[PDB]
């Protein structure tokens, strides 16, 4: 009843058994925990069971402001009237602001090193903390807010600080919005498909639903096959950090610790961008450090992420993976060879049958990511679809899209087209040399590098009252 | 639901007696939301969820 | 609805107009297919012991892992023509887009 | 609070308010009885409200056999092997079955005619008695599956209650899918919405959704607008049945006494074959039997069809007119004059524009009904949509479609294809005149009307099982 | 759901058996488009005095049937081309096809 | 939950001491499986619900 530290199988715990001759697992009557999400409906017989959402649909930079409003408030520094998010109280990054620190039961992130009694951080989204780059990249955010909010101030004294954070957070949002649509999907659907899911805008549609679907939930961890099995920190030469430039993964998970004391966010954002991002291989499809060693340092046993995505499919009784080649208007393997020909493998194929005894009982996530990818871009022919579909809604249907007539003048989106990820990290940290174009592609040091000085800033000249 | 660390700060600008009136004002209305209505209210609810208070006591 | 408004909810809510809470927090998923349970409305496939889906046995997710997913690290290919920068903007952005709450202990 | 006898809005009740001026109801400070369908999820501040349904989607007789597994096992003949359904006990007509009586905690068929006291029949569906008409339709399938049954028995003797029932059913339910969709479909959609919605059939295909859509509870009400307001009844010269062979509608809701001691089915049948239905036109959407004396003899005021078709789609949650045009590829127009183009007819565009402000708001029922009717149909472009794309999925989303590869050989398929409605009149009944052609225009007696001995039997020799 | 059937379920159960409910008796409805409500969940347009749908006023139903509706009835139109059997046969059709309870009092 | 008219006809049969006993059986699990057990049960359940057995002895 405690999913944690019992291995029965009783609401809501929906532990993963062990198979015989698992590698790391000796003892059958162990499990991996695993709680069944909340139901929509708690307690029917008569509606088919759903998950819930529990932030906003939209790309609206919910993980930097919140998607519950007391939540937003809280994030607030309502102590002024300069409309800036809060900052941590206790330290700094060499003068640059840190996210302030979160109150929780059981922080997990003081479960990691101890000594240093750092607890997780407080943000938009509850999972700021997880692994110290995403908490690099909530700091960037909340630190260009604070920069957003502080330059319209000097240039509107008149307005107040609810007027400073609204409009400081529409910029946020659509800097979000950007870059997103902008550098990062076409890389993850490839000119073909982006040009098909995602055809140049037009305005709203208020009759396309903007819901996320339950199975996008799923199909976008397509993204934990890019997961290399280090955390990368650099000097100011973009050389290895010394002592410990290359921190595995089993470490790094909810270590706040080694933001405040282990140098900033300077050095993981360097790392991200010089550093390669690992490759999905059909034969080479997720790490250790997450199929073995998933949050070993806070918990009984460490997890298997992508059974975790397999164990979840069904909890959430997503269709296998044939159902959703006919929903996205691809063939449908039915025999071994048939499924070789659609994965170019028929030994992968094999395999695949072998478990599951028919491409109808496949799982989404391990179907999807079996799949070939798709030219220039990371994803195959059906995780496009369903990634792509989603994103048009999230588009479409999004009153306060950048672009929609009435959200910005003119001007203010000439301005916004200039935005970049590159800019965001010379603007907010102390780092002089960044990546240039996409930064998304741009991963060698230092071909791929630029300085700072020779990128144009966001000019909010058009939001002079 | 639980007191946050950054809160903290705000007791201190309640308790500034060289501070701006408007901004105390803000403050106690930012509490009050919260359910808390009282200096003592505030400093006794962040004991509880595990921060230190005799800073602002004997 | 406030029939004007400026700037976006935190919640979500009102933006679309004709069905307010679309796109708004702690909302259902919507359904692109029917769903598929093994007692056809809420317990998981591998829930009940011997119990086969579409005609055939249910794959112990830590099979499939251990059998298709495993492999030696030290064979990891890099990526030639994308970051890591690449991988953590996705879940940044996974983050903006859905968190499915579970009950905790 | 009853929402019978109560005016106060508090859940569950949603009552009908009365505008001042009202043609029929002179107090306003009276009320219109409604109670909010039951939500799925009742409670819930997550969810999104949606009802229920409590059949199945599937065009399987459900109304004839039951939904609910107890309720069917009740509608058999359990004294006996012969799988038959229980028929009254009390009573016949002219030597045949009638349906047994319910008995209801509440029974508004007893409130009918008080000297009676024949309460309301028992059937798989809960509204068998509502109008005669109605009582009739079930009589004769219940009277079908009893004929098939007993000539499956005599045809495979060893068979049990179980197979014969089981075999007798899937007869029946074949029979209501092939004139609901080869006799009945395409003259509510006409030639041109029916090939469109309704090609060919190829085969099953699990993929399909057959649930219905909540927007189709409202949208098939189209049919309100056929209403004829009175029963007809004719003697076996096709001629008005006395003493009363035009009963007024109002006198005839819930009246199962009628079906009982004023004759039988045959009356109220030939009544169905030789009148017409009423016609939709634009200034005659539907008629005051029902819009101002809808069950006035078992409930305290009269109740108006039309607008609790309306109340009800607000109660559903539904989108309105324009939303569902959008949704079936049709332009949506904004203004009086481009809802004047659609309608063909700007007087009947003023009068929606004038209760409703924007075409958006026109709640999907009456936009359905206002739009002219497509050649040789009786639904225009909006509802044939609906209407079409349900019938579509509740086709080739069955598993046991009759025409589907393994539900029937293709000797049982070949059979079938003589089925009629009118055969089946002349098999359960006293009748031995019906109407020709498609049933469903034939009309005028006799211009229309053949000898029963024309028309050829069922023929059951490939459901022999050596 | 059994993998052998020969004959139908009374409840439509296993019909589809992928999705063994989907069409069977005591589910909800299904939903072509997000659904319309006042409060965007629950409470249907009309419910609340002085709240407008879309910006304009929401019409009283029984004014709507009233003026748009009702017409003579003595001046009612014949069907040349269909009889009345044609109404009848819809109605039982509906009765094979959709019910939606009510509480009861 | 409600005994329906028709049901009558079956205590008929039950109390026909010249019917087949396998018939009787086939009724008996049919009103067993209704949650009545003996015919007084069953004649018992019909009272309750409005009807009138007093040819029952
Ligand atoms: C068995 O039936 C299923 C169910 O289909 C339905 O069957 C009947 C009831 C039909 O009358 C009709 O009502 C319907 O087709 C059949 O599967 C369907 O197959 C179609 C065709 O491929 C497929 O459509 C494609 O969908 C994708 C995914 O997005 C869709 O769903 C989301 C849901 O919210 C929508 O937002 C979205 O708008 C769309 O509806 C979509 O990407 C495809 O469109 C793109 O590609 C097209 C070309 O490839 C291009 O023309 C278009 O502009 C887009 O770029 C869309 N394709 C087309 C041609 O419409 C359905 O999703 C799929 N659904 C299901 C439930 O499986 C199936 O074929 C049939 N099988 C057999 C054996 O007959
Ligand atoms: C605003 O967006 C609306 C939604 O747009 C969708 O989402 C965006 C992001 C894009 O992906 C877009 O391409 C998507 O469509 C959009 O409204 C949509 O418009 C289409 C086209 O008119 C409508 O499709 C039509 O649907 C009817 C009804 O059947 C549908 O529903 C049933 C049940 O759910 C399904 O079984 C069907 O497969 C359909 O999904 C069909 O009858 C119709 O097709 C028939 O007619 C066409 C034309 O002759 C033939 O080519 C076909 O073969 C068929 O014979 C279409 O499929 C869709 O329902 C509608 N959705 C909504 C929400 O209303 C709208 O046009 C956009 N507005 C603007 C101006 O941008
Ligand atoms: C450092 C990188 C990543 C993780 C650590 C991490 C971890 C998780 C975990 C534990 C889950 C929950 C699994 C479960 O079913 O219990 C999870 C879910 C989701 N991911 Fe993960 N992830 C890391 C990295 C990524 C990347 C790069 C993603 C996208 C490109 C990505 C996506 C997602 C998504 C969308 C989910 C589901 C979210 C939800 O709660 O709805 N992740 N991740
Ligand atoms: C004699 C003919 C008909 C009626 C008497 C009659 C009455 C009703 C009533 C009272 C309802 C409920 C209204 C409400 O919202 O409270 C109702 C609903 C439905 N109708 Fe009616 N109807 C008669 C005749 C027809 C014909 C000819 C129809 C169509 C061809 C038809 C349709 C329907 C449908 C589908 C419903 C909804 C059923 C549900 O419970 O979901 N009716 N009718
Ligand atoms: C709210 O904003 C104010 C103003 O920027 C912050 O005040 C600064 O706090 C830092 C760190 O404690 C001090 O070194 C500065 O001297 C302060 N500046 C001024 C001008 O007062 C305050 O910390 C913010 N509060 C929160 C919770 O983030
Ligand atoms: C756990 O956190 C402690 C606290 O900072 C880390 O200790 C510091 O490590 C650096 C680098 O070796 C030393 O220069 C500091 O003097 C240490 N601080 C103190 C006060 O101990 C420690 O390294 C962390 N644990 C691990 C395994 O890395
Ligand atoms: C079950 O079927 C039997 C046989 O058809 C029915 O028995 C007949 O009932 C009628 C009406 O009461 C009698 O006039 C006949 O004499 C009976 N025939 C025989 C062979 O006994 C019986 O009524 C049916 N039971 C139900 C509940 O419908
Ligand atoms: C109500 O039911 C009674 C039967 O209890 C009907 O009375 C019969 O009416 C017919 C036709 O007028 C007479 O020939 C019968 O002799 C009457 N039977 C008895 C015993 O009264 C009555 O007409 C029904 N309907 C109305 C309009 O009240
Ligand atoms: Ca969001
Ligand atoms: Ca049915």
């Amino acid at each position: 009843v405690n999913c944690e530290t019992s291995c029965v199988q009783q609401p809501p715990c929906f532990p993963l058994k062990i198979p015989p001759n698992d590698p790391r697992i000796k003892n059958q009557a162990d499990c991996i925990p695993f709680f069944r999400s909340c139901p929509a409906c708690p307690g029917s017989n008569i509606t088919i069971r759903n998950q819930i959402n529990a932030l906003t649909s939209f790309v609206d930079a919910s993980m930097v402001y919140g998607s519950e409003e007391p939540l937003a408030r809280n994030l607030r520094n309502m102590s002024n009237q300069l409309g800036l998010l809060a900052v941590n109280q206790r330290f700094q990054d060499n003068g640059r602001a840190l996210l302030p620190f979160d109150n929780l039961h059981d922080d997990p992130c003081l479960l990691t090193n101890r000594s240093a009694r750092i607890p997780c951080f407080l943000a938009g989204d509850t999972r700021s903390s997880e692994m110290p780059e995403l908490t690099s990249m909530h700091t960037l955010l909340l630190r260009e807010h604070n920069r957003l909010a502080t330059e319209l101030k000097s240039l509107n004294p008149r307005w107040d600080g609810e007027r400073l954070y609204q409009e400081a957070r529409k910029i946020v949002g659509a800097m979000v919005q950007i870059i997103t649509y902008r550098d990062y999907l076409p890389l993850v659907l490839g000119p073909t498909a982006m040009r098909k899911y995602l055809p140049t805008y037009r305005s709203y549609n208020d009759s396309v639903d903007p819901r996320i679907a339950n199975v996008f939930t799923n199909a976008f961890r397509y993204g934990h096959t890019l997961i290399q099995p280090f955390m990368f920190r650099l000097d100011n030469r973009y050389q290895p950090m010394e002592p410990n430039p290359r921190v595995p993964l089993s470490r790094v998970f909810f270590a706040s610790w080694r933001v405040v004391l282990e140098g900033g966010i300077d050095p993981i954002l360097r790392g991200l961008m010089a550093t390669p991002a690992k490759l999905n291989r059909q034969n080479q499809i997720a790490v250790d450090e997450i199929r073995e060693r998933l949050f070993e340092q806070v918990m009984r046993i460490g997890l298997d992420l992508p059974a975790l995505n397999m164990q979840r499919s069904r909890d959430h009784g997503l269709p296998g993976y044939n159902a959703w080649r006919r929903f996205c208007g691809l063939p449908q393997p039915e025999t071994v060879g048939q499924l070789g020909t659609v994965l170019r493998n028929l030994k992968l194929a094999r395999k695949l049958m072998e478990q599951y005894g028919t491409p109808n009982n496949i799982d989404i996530w391990m179907g999807g990511v079996s799949e070939p990818l798709k030219r220039k871009g990371r994803v195959g022919p059906l995780l496009a679809c369903i990634i792509g579909t989603q994103f048009r809604k999230l588009r479409d249907g999004d009153r306060f899209w950048w672009e929609n007539e009435g959200v910005f003048s003119m001007q203010q989106r000439q301005a916004l087209a200039q935005i970049s990820l590159p800019r965001i990290i010379c603007d907010n940290t102390g780092i002089t040399t960044v990546s240039k174009n996409n930064i998304f592609m741009s991963n060698s040091y230092p071909r791929d590098f630029v300085n700072c000085s020779t990128l144009p800033a966001l000019n909010l000249a058009s939001w002079r009252e | 639901a639980n007191f946050l660390e950054h809160e903290l700060s705000y007791i201190d600008v309640l308790l500034d007696k060289n501070a701006d009136q408007a901004t105390k004002d803000n403050l106690r209305s930012y509490f009050a939301d919260k359910g808390l209505h009282s200096i003592k209210d505030i400093i006794n609810k962040a004991k509880q969820d595990g921060f230190d208070v005799s800073k602002y006591e004997h | 609805c406030p029939e004007q408004d400026k700037y976006r909810t935190i919640t979500g809510m009102c933006n679309n107009r004709r069905s307010p809470t679309l796109g708004a927090s702690n909302r259902a998923f919507v359904r692109w297919l029917p769903a598929e349970y093994e007692d056809g409305f809420s317990l998981p496939y591998g829930w009940t012991p011997g119990v086969k889906r579409n005609g055939f046995p249910v794959a112990l997710a830590r099979a499939v892992s251990n059998e298709i997913v495993r492999f030696p690290t030290d064979q990891l290919t890099p990526d030639q023509e994308r970051s890591l920068m690449f991988m953590q903007w996705g879940q940044l952005l996974d983050h903006d887009l859905d968190f499915t709450p579970e009950p905790a202990a």
